[PDB]
This record gives structure tokens, C-alpha cells and sequence, in this order.
């Protein structure tokens, strides 16, 4: 652990620093050697870990998908053969991303997960799971990619149980989970009609207990809720 | 895409 | 030499890749290793070289500010005292920018400048030399920033000389050159008044030579002449 | 911050 000499609360503070200027990298690094700690995370920090790496993670995705494009286009019929180094380049970016989804499993399984008992830390949790694993089936093309779609599922699946008998419908952890779950199955389970369902089910839940929230909260799960709209207008 | 959070 | 086994023109093809999917890590790492087989660099292999670098050096630069303010906040009267995390956290950052321009000014010295003798090249690297110091200027607060600083003042003027010797007063390189010596004038050796009479005689001498080029020059050159405008309207 | 190529 190159962050095993820092103290828990340095790292924190310093993960919070490198979010103010966006050093995205350096702030997973951070909150990676926070979790290996051995210390439960609060609410807070449970938050700088996942922005951290969704943040780096994003970035890799979205530049396999610059590459995976150029790959596609090169092995068109009237292409002019250009060697392997798109091939090679692609797959080094994707093997970093790779990388990046084992740490973050890593960390869930070493030893997030299983001292989570609230329902909020471990719906979290295993909603991260549940992204990581869709991360890696988002790459996938060989003998474990059905295996990887599973684990993405049982992880989202687990976290949904849970959500739906512990947590109110409106609850922005409960939304979030169920808009990334629709993502799952409408761009890698090929079940669009369950992505709908789900979106649609969760939004109109998600109205009829507004009234119950407070103007702040009112704020933060409508936020939520206009993405799931956002996903059904692109749907349908 | 689709939004994720 | 990580990039040591790989072909020449393989580094320069995944440069060019790396520059489509914004990985401009990966791309000063094979611009560096292309560098590095030891034969001179075409036009466009030295934009490539520097646009990789110059994307690098340009987010650690805003991450340093920003970490900069942080602390300087932090030592005014009234703050609460926080530790040493923030002076130790601008300190990585700082450490890993000078490591950059250290690469970047190495492989000038071993041995582009040397190899270069045509006006262009040898002009666009001592304009990167005077960048690189420049860099290094910004972050200096020791017994060597006096000549970090003039180190970056003769690399700049010995450009300036050669370009204003051998190249046309609307060329690019020559003009980009005189954009940033005046910035350095400005920002670095506290020399407002030499940085505004440079710019301006640059602009207009720029100006009476724009009748000589064609449709494609004169959008190039007029481009960065709005940026020296820019910078003229922003001191005056 | 001014303009720099
Ligand atoms: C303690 C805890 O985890 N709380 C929490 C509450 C809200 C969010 C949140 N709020 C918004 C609003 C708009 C868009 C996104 N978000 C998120 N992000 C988010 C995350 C990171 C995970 C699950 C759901 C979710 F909405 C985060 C954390
Ligand atoms: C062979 C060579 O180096 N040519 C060259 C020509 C133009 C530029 C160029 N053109 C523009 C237009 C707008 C803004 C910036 N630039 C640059 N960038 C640039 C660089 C990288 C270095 C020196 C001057 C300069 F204008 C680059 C290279
Ligand atoms: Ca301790
Ligand atoms: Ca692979
Ligand atoms: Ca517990
Ligand atoms: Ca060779
Ligand atoms: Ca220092
Ligand atoms: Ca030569
Ligand atoms: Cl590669
Ligand atoms: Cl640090």
C-alpha cells in the first residue's frame, strides 16, 4: 500500500483537494489507501470514493469508445490495411480499464461489502458492484462475458431487493440504483422493455411520495427523477 | 448514451 | 526506454490515436519514445510532440493553481489551521509538473536543438525550451529562480533572433513565438511595458504582410494575431 | 490568464 504510511484523515482531506482540481486519478489513489484503512466509510467518503472512480473510469470508456470506432471502421470492406497498432492501442487502454474495475471489485469484496449492514452503505456498495461488473461487460467478448453480464445482474438485483424494503421510493440512492439498473438492461441484456419498465415503474413510485420530502430533498430525488425521464424520451 | 449516476 | 521495442512509426501512428481519444499521457509517451529512436522529427511529428506535452503540462499548471490558492487561503490571518496536507499535496503536484518540463527540456538538449538548423525547426524548439522554463518560472520560489527565469529569457531570444532573420513576419511559428516571449515579459519578468510593445509591433508588422498569402495562410496567421489583439486588449 | 500556443 503505497498510501499505508498516510493517516486516515490526510487522505480524506487531500481526496477532497484533488476533486477541487480535478485530479481524478490522484483522488481514487487517495481514497483507495482511505479504504485500506480497514475502517467502514461514512456517507461522505463513501461518495468521494465513487466519484473518484467513476470519474477515471469514465474517462477510459469513453476513449475505448474512440478507439473501438476507428478499430470497427478499419476492418470495413475497402479499408486500407493500417498494421495492428489500433488493434494494440485499444486493447491497452482496455486492459487499464480492466484494471481499474478489478481494484474498485477489489475494494467491495476486501472488505466493503460485507461489514455494510445499514441499508443505505450496502445498496451503495452494491450498486458499485453492479457498475463495475456492467463496466467490464461493456468490453467483454470471450468465454466469461456471460458470466461478467451475471455478476452485474445479482449484484443490481441484490441492491434492489433491499432498496425496495428498507429505503423510501424518493430515496436518491434507491433512484439512482434503479436508473442504472434500466442502463443494464436496456445496453447489455438486450431486455429494452424491462429498461423501459423499470424506469417508468420508478419514476411514477418516485412522484407519488414527493409530498412527503422536504424542499431539499424535494430537489435532490426530482433531479434523479428527470433523468429517468430523460432515458424513457430517448427509448421511445 | 443513456444517463447513469 | 519503455517505448524501445516499438517501431517509429507505430509510436507516431498511436500518438495520433491517443490525440483522437484526449489521452495526451499516452500520447507524450510515444511522441517521447519517438523522440527518443533518435532521427529528426518532421512538422507534424513536432506538433504532435508538443500538443501532447503542452495538454500534460497545461492540466498540472491548473491543478497547481488551484492547490495554490487553497494554501495561500490557508496562511491568511483568521484561517483555521489545517495541517500540512495542503502544502504537502501542492508540493506532489509541483514535483510531478517540474518532472514533466524536465522530461520535455531533456529531450531538447539530447538532442533536437542540436540536430535542428533549419529556421523552423530550430525555432519551434527553442520556443518550446523558453515554455518549458517558463513553466518551471511559474512554480520557483528558491536560489535558482533567477536562472530559471533567464534560462527561459535566452532560449526565447535566441528564437526571436532567428525568426526574425529567416522567417516571414505573418509565420505562425514566428508569431506564436512573439505571443508567448511577450507573456513572459508580462507574467514572469515583470516587464508589462516590454510585453505590450511587443506585442503590438508584432501584430502590425504582422498586418502590412498579410497581402503576401494565400486564402489558407491568411486564416492561420490572422488567428494568431486576434490572440495577441486578446492579449493587448486585456493590458490596456 | 492571457493567451499562449
Ligand atoms: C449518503 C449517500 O450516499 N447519499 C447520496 C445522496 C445523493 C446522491 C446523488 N444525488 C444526486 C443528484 C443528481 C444526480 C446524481 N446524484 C447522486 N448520485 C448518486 C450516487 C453517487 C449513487 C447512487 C445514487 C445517486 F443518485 C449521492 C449520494
Ligand atoms: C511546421 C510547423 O510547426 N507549423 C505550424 C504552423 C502553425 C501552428 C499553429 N497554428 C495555429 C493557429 C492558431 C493557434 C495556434 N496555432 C499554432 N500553434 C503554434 C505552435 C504549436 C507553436 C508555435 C506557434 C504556433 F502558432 C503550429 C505549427
Ligand atoms: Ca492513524
Ligand atoms: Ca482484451
Ligand atoms: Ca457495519
Ligand atoms: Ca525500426
Ligand atoms: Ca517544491
Ligand atoms: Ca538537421
Ligand atoms: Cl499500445
Ligand atoms: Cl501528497
Amino acid at each position: 500500500g503505497a498510501m499505508g504510511s498516510m493517516e486516515r484523515a490526510s487522505l480524506i482531506q487531500k481526496a477532497k483537494l484533488a476533486e477541487q482540481a480535478e485530479r481524478y486519478e490522484d483522488m481514487a489513489a487517495f481514497m483507495k489507501g482511505a479504504v485500506e484503512k480497514g475502517e467502514e466509510l461514512s456517507c461522505e467518503e463513501r461518495n468521494l470514493l465513487s466519484v473518484a472512480y467513476k470519474n477515471v473510469v469514465g474517462g477510459q470508456r469513453a476513449a475505448w469508445r474512440v478507439l473501438s470506432s476507428i478499430e470497427q471502421k478499419s476492418n470495413e470492406e475497402g479499408s486500407e490495411e493500417k498494421g495492428p497498432e489500433v488493434r494494440e492501442y485499444r486493447e491497452k487502454v482496455e486492459t487499464e480499464l480492466q484494471g481499474v474495475c478489478d481494484t474498485v471489485l477489489g475494494l467491495l469484496d476486501s472488505h466493503l461489502i460485507k461489514e455494510a449492514g445499514d441499508a443505505e452503505s450496502r445498496v451503495f456498495y452494491l450498486k458499485m458492484k453492479g457498475d463495475y461488473y456492467r463496466y467490464l461487460a461493456e468490453v467483454a467478448t470471450g468465454d466469461d462475458k456471460k458470466r461478467i453480464i451475471d455478476s452485474a445482474r445479482s449484484a443490481y438485483q441484490e441492491a434492489m431487493d433491499i432498496s425496495k424494503k428498507e429505503m423510501p421510493p424518493t430515496n436518491p440512492i434507491r433512484l439512482g440504483l434503479a436508473l442504472n439498473f434500466s442502463v443494464f438492461h436496456y445496453e447489455i441484456a438486450n431486455s429494452p422493455e424491462e429498461a423501459i419498465s423499470l424506469a417508468k415503474t420508478t419514476f411514477d413510485e418516485a412522484m407519488a411520495d414527493l409530498h412527503t420530502l422536504s424542499e431539499d430533498s424535494y430537489k435532490d430525488s426530482t433531479l434523479i427523477m428527470q433523468l429517468l425521464r430523460d432515458n424513457l424520451t430517448l427509448w421511445t | 448514451f443513456p444517463a447513469t449516476v
